[PDB]
């Protein structure tokens, strides 16, 4: 009772600082994204230092089990190079009994990032959102550039202005071509509504108000001679943020109890994929104890790198399942739990793999 | 000092050598994963592991300080741990004597860094991405997202994909009239640049007289157009900056420079392909100062983790302090030397402190 | 009155043979010594009989009872203790939970018998009046001592000691030794291989000579310093 | 030549280590520095070698002042340094190894530096293993070649850390060999080692270092017959 909160101590305090590093490092790749966003002109460079602000739960629900891996691993190693786990090991402690005293610190990190995962990340994402579209720091419409063209997601919707003027009124002409991506073959969806004055207004009600002072829509597509002149008034069109949509979806946003009544496979797949990120915590914990045996010619940062590229790829691994899961090829009755026993399977052959030597062994003679 | 020099040199090269070829293999195996993301019909598993090979060249010029500072490191921490070092300097050899023989390869790694990156990277990164948009864009009139747009006098263009020996692929023009009518919507499969020709070959127009009529698609089997997009602008546009050559990097400043526009964003390239040699003398100078200071003792997996540390701490400022310079109002200069000159201070405080 | 027995030993590493056909034997109450040269199959065998290398021919049993294929903590529990070379004192925790820690985990002590036993291993050792300092914070003397009362809380009838007089002053060997005749006055079977020709064969009453992995000796200090092929390949010929 | 460690100090975190100690390596003299392992006796020692910055004392070399020139400089003034580890060079050959530091003296030319390598490979018996690999000898071989490379840069004064360190009985009697060809050439050796029998017979004159301070000096008879000496660091039943 005495080693197990000496070792609890010792995985705690590594996991704290380590955690705490990679969350330094998550963020400033982030902030170098958002700022080069911002330098393109497509940011508001005030707000963000609340964007950044709630996506740390996020961060940090995917930290916590790499921290709790590097943890592990960093404060056995210590322990194996000092001598000081041969005399454990020497005195009668087994090795399921070092497995069952690291499953404590364990569950305590399982709960946080639980908690975080089914009630702070959710909260976190929508109020990001809510910010990003209805506060509108800036619409790319408030950055317009006379001569010069701008364009979304896949060219589908190209907006320009041939004359700029602080007023933003009675702009010269609006070439906006709000291309569908999908509209049969007949109608290729492709739409250009041109005006004489640029109608730019307050903005407010539906985020980004635009109407056609005079209007001239077409929806003829030029391939074929089939022309839909509208010469009438175009009317209001709402334009949203392409920045706050493009990296936040509303699975992303929706509270946790309404997942599981849902019957829309997007829901079911998100549940399952927030009753994951506690489950790689307890793997990476039954995988941690076998690889932090370490020799003096070894030290304890050799399995480092290759323990975060396992991490990545467990992570990139279920995100993938996730997609073929919501996507509705993959039936949902298997989900993302044969990936989760891949893993499982793994640290179970890195465990045994002493004991099976040894057994082995003895039946040969 | 013959026989010294040549030990120092190979075992830091060959470390470096190594180092470059794993962290490459790294960067490509996580390009492509990131790439899958968007396999379709028209681009398959061929042409995306085709693309990533293609951007082999630019991967290792742009990480070549990473593996010289990390390759530094081990390739002498090898000597260092084997206490070879202490025996060169009780012979009489001194520390600046063993920085010069480490330097003395790092000199010629760095030319050969130069020379890839001003005449094999911007090659192979054209023929790479002119590739992906000519696959990922031939569908129809709005299809790829690696497209161009332009504006002519009422004309507008929509160019699919931009291929280097002047042929369009997806033109697309739309010719309004003065009250905005469309006069004329065509849309040509491919062109050519011959002078001031342009031929509009596989061009069906859609022209429509507004005065009550129906649009009459007509098949022109071939149209000139008088186009004023020159090619050899038409690549640069279309290009990352930081994938441009040197001397295509100035000219395009000075272009950009006569005409008034901000060129605050290829000056930061320019800047950084071209101090590149300066940085990585700072990072290895400030790895043997680590070398002959914290980690004389360390094993080789503390040294890896250490440089991979302090590689990703570097390259993180110096991303951060790119557009910084841009949104904020101060030189591009600052945000290439910045770095480099605190890693300098530091390597030379930690190699006077021995 | 037990008897550790080892039995036809044999290791190969890579494809060379370093230990062949090697046979020990410690009783109970009895000092041993493992000599030999050092590219000798000295410390192979040292560690095989401890159970951190595993012997590839050969049998090591304690009592009638195969403890070569059982792990450490196998052998530990079957009555083998060991004491590694370099300092293995938990730095963390105080003098008196180092031998708590051990005395815990003890089926057949309740709690005031676990008490007893903490004041009886720290008034017999000498080590009461630092009963709370943290081990980090321990002189190699008294280091030494609560590693062995660390040892002796688990109750072992065998401890395999490595290299005990390893970088000690001439004086702290006074200490060390005292140390071996009160484990060997309490009955345990004490095993020392070391590179300290002298002060092992003084403390031994019985040692072992393994070179090229064979045994070539065996005996007290006399026999082992009257032998010719000790001193041809060992010791030299002017070895006191 | 003789040098000469005076009023030698080093306090480190707090502490003090170092207080005053003073010693006097002549040529052609072996000198032992024992001592407790806790007190001032290896921070000396490395003092001496220039690994550690003295805080106050000079280290003269015959004339020459060389308490504040590096390890470089004072081993361009001749002192040398033989590390207890292993530090052959594992990639270069034998005679690669000694060459690699003959090629460093600047007052020999071509043929000089051949003659001098032939006479260091025929002197200490390793002409036949001159085209081993380095990492390829054995101990015996490997500290012949050791040896050899560090007279291959003419130094006056070797200073042997931990020669007898994890060595059979056999090999003592080759390494007092060598260090007893070595005093033949007039080269000032001095050694620091826990082996407090070898060094005391090798040895010519000792120095004990004991809480900082040298509380004793003397051959070897001397040395044992001391009443502090025998209360602090040897104790009453040594020999
Ligand atoms: C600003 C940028 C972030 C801050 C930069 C780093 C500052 C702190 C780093 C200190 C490193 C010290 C070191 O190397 O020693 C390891 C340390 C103490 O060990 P020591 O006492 O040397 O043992 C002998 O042992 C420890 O306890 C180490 C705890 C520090 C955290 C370890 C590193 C974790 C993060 C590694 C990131 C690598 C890249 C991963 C990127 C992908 C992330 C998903
Ligand atoms: C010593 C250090 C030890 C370190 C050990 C580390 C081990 C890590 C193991 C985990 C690896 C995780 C890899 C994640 C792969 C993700 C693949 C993916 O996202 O594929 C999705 C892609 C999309 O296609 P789809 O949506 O079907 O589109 C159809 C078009 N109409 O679907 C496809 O079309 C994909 C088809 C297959 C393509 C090949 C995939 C290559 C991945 C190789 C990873 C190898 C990692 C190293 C082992
Ligand atoms: C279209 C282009 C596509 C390019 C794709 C390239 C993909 C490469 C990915 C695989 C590379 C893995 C290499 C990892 C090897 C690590 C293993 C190791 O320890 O190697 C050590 C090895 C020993 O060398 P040895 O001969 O023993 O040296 C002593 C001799 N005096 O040391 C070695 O010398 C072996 C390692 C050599 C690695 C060479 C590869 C890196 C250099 C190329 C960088 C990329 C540049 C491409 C374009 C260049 C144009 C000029
Ligand atoms: C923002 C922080 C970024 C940090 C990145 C990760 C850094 C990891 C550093 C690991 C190496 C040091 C390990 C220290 C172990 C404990 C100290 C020790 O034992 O060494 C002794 C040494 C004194 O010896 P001596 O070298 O003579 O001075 O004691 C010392 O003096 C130790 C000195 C350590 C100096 C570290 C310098 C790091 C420089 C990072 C440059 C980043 C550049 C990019 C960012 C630019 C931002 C504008």
């Amino acid at each position: 009772m005495i080693v197990f909160r000496y070792l609890s101590r010792e995985v705690l305090v590594t996991m704290s600082a380590v955690s705490a590093v990679l969350l330094v490092i998550i963020m400033s790749g982030r902030f170098i994204k958002y700022l080069a966003q911002a330098a393109q002109g497509l940011l508001d460079p005030g707000s963000l230092f609340l964007i950044m602000a709630f996506r740390i739960p996020g961060f940090l629900q995917l930290i916590l089990p790499l921290g709790l891996f590097l943890g592990i691993l960093l404060a056995y190693g210590r322990l194996y190079l000092e001598s000081e786990m041969t005399v454990l090991s020497a005195t009668g402690m087994s090795q399921k009994r070092l497995l069952g005293y690291t499953m404590a610190p364990a569950l305590l990190v399982a709960i946080l990032v639980a908690w975080l995962s089914l009630f702070l990340a959710p909260q976190g994402i929508n109020q990001f959102a809510l910010l990003l579209n209805k506060q509108d720091t800036l619409t790319e419409f408030d950055t317009l550039v006379p001569g010069r063209f701008q364009a979304m997601r896949d060219g589908t919707r190209v907006t320009y202005t041939e004359e700029l003027s602080k007023d933003r009124g009675e702009l010269a002409g609006i070439f906006i071509s709000q291309k569908d991506l999908n509209s049969s073959n007949q109608e290729r969806g492709i739409s250009i509504l041109v005006a004489e004055k640029g109608t730019q207004n307050i903005q407010a009600d539906g985020s980004r108000y635009l109407i056609l002072h005079n209007g001239y829509r077409y929806d003829g597509n030029p391939g074929q001679a089939n022309y839909r002149a509208i010469q009438y008034d175009t009317y209001g069109v709402m334009l949203p943020k392409p920045e706050a949509s493009s990296e936040v979806s509303e699975r992303d946003a929706v509270p946790t109890a309404d997942l599981f009544g849902s019957d829309n496979p997007r829901y079911q797949a998100e549940l399952q994929w927030r009753l994951s990120t506690p489950l790689l915590v307890f793997v990476v914990t039954l995988l941690a104890v076998p690889l932090s045996r370490v020799n003096p010619r070894q030290g304890r940062f050799l399995k480092l790198l290759p323990a975060i590229l396992l991490y990545m790829g467990y992570l990139a691994l279920l995100i993938a399942v996730r997609g073929q899961l919501d996507k509705g090829k993959i039936p949902m009755a298997i989900g993302l739990w044969w990936v989760h026993g891949l893993f499982l399977a793994i640290g179970l052959l890195l465990f045994y793999w002493e004991p099976l030597r040894l057994k082995l062994a003895s039946s040969r003679a | 000092m013959v026989k010294l020099d040549r030990y120092i040199g190979v075992t830091v090269f060959v470390a470096i050598l190594a180092v470059l070829g794993v962290i490459l293999g790294l960067a490509l195996l996580f390009a492509f994963i990131d790439e899958l993301n968007d396999i379709s019909a028209s681009y398959g598993i061929g042409d995306a592991l085709r693309f990533i090979f293609l951007t082999a060249p630019r991967r290792a010029y742009d990480m070549l300080p990473m593996a010289a500072l990390i390759g530094c490191l081990v390739g002498l921490g090898t000597l260092a741990s084997n206490s070879e070092l202490t025996i060169m300097r009780a012979a009489g050899v001194s520390l600046s004597r063993i920085v010069w023989a480490v330097m003395k390869p790092m000199l010629v790694l760095m030319l050969a860094g130069i020379l890839v990156g001003e005449y094999v990277a911007p090659w192979t990164e054209n023929i790479a991405q002119s590739g992906r948009a000519l696959a990922q864009g031939g569908g129809d009139s709005q299809s790829s997202k690696r497209g161009l747009w332009h504006r002519q006098g009422r004309e507008y263009i929509h160019i699919n994909a931009v291929q280097p020996n002047g042929v369009l692929y997806g033109v697309t023009r739309y010719r309004f009239d003065e009250q905005r009518g469309l006069e004329s919507a065509s849309f040509a499969k491919r062109a050519r640049f011959e002078t001031d020709h342009w031929q509009l070959e596989e061009v069906t127009t859609t022209l429509l007289h507004p005065r009550e009529k129906r649009s009459e698609v007509v098949k022109l089997p071939t149209e000139r157009w008088d186009a004023q997009l020159s090619p050899q602008l038409l690549n640069t546009v279309v290009m990352e900056p930081e994938a441009l050559s040197i001397s295509g990097l100035w000219q395009y400043i000075h272009y950009l420079a006569d005409q008034g526009l901000n060129n605050n964003r290829y000056w930061l390239a320019f800047w950084t392909k071209v101090l590149q040699p300066l940085v990585t003398a700072a990072l290895v100078l400030m790895a043997i100062s680590f070398i002959f200071g914290p980690l004389r003792s360390v094993t080789l997996g503390q040294r890896i983790f250490t440089g991979v540390l302090v590689g990703f701490v570097f390259r993180i400022a110096q991303d951060l302090l790119g557009p910084s310079s841009l949104v904020f109002d101060f030189p591009p200069l600052l945000a290439v030397v910045i770095p480099a000159s605190i890693c300098a201070l530091a390597g030379v405080w930690l190699l006077r402190r021995a | 009155m037990a008897t550790l027995k080892a039995q036809h030993l044999a290791k190969s590493y890579k494809g060379r043979q370093v230990v062949r056909d090697v046979s020990m034997s410690i009783d109970s109450g009895q000092i041993v010594g493992l000599l030999g040269p050092n590219g000798a199959g000295k410390t192979t065998c040292f560690y095989m009989i401890v159970g951190l290398v595993q012997a590839d021919q050969g049998v090591v049993r304690i009592d009638e009872q195969n403890v070569t294929h059982l792990p450490m903590h196998g052998r530990a529990r079957a009555g083998i203790g060991y004491l590694p070379q370099e300092a293995s004192i938990f730095r963390k925790l105080s003098v008196s939970d180092n031998i708590m820690a051990i005395l815990e985990t003890r089926s057949d002590l309740d709690r005031n018998g676990r008490k007893e036993a903490l004041e009886g291993l720290l008034q017999e050792f000498h080590i009461h009046h630092i009963r709370d300092n943290l081990g980090m914070s321990l002189s190699g003397g008294e280091r030494r001592r609560v590693e062995i009362a660390r040892a002796l809380a688990s109750a072992p009838k065998f401890i395999l000691l490595d290299e005990p007089f390893a970088g000690v002053d001439p004086i702290s060997v006074g200490d060390i030794k005292q140390i071996i005749h009160h484990l060997k006055a309490k009955g345990i079977g004490i095993l020392i291989t070391d590179h300290n020709v002298r002060e092992t064969l003084d403390i031994c009453e019985t040692a072992y000579i393994v070179n090229d992995g064979q045994l070539i000796a065996e005996g007290d200090a006399e026999s082992i310093l009257a032998n010719d092929l000790v001193k041809e390949v060992y010791l030299g010929h002017e070895f006191r």
